[PDB]
């Protein structure tokens, strides 16, 4: 039962790092999109 | 005859002044076209 409790703790750690990696990867993708629309803003700022 | 010459000379001077005012109004229109283009590209930048 001590072995079962140890691998339950390991499963909880892996299972929260998986969701944190999903959140981090989504944030990286959407910041990569925002930093392109900001480049479009700076493209119009030189036409002005 | 000298009075006739002075009347006609004043007519020539105000023709020259009209030419100056017409040219300055054309230059003001050529300014305001580009300033309209600037404000329209500011509108495109805000709309992005």
């Amino acid at each position: 039962v001590s072995s079962v409790i140890q691998f339950g703790n390991s499963l909880q750690s892996v299972l929260e790092r998986q969701d944190n990696e999903a959140m981090t990867l989504l944030f990286q993708q959407q910041q990569q999109k925002v930093l392109q629309h900001t480049k479009d803003i700076q493209n119009n700022n030189i036409q002005v | 005859r000298a009075n006739i010459n002075d009347i006609k000379a004043n007519y020539d001077r105000r023709e020259q002044e009209w030419t100056l005012q017409k040219n300055q109004a054309d230059k003001d229109a050529e300014q305001l076209a580009h300033q309209y283009t600037s404000v329209q590209e500011q509108l495109n930048m805000a709309q992005k």
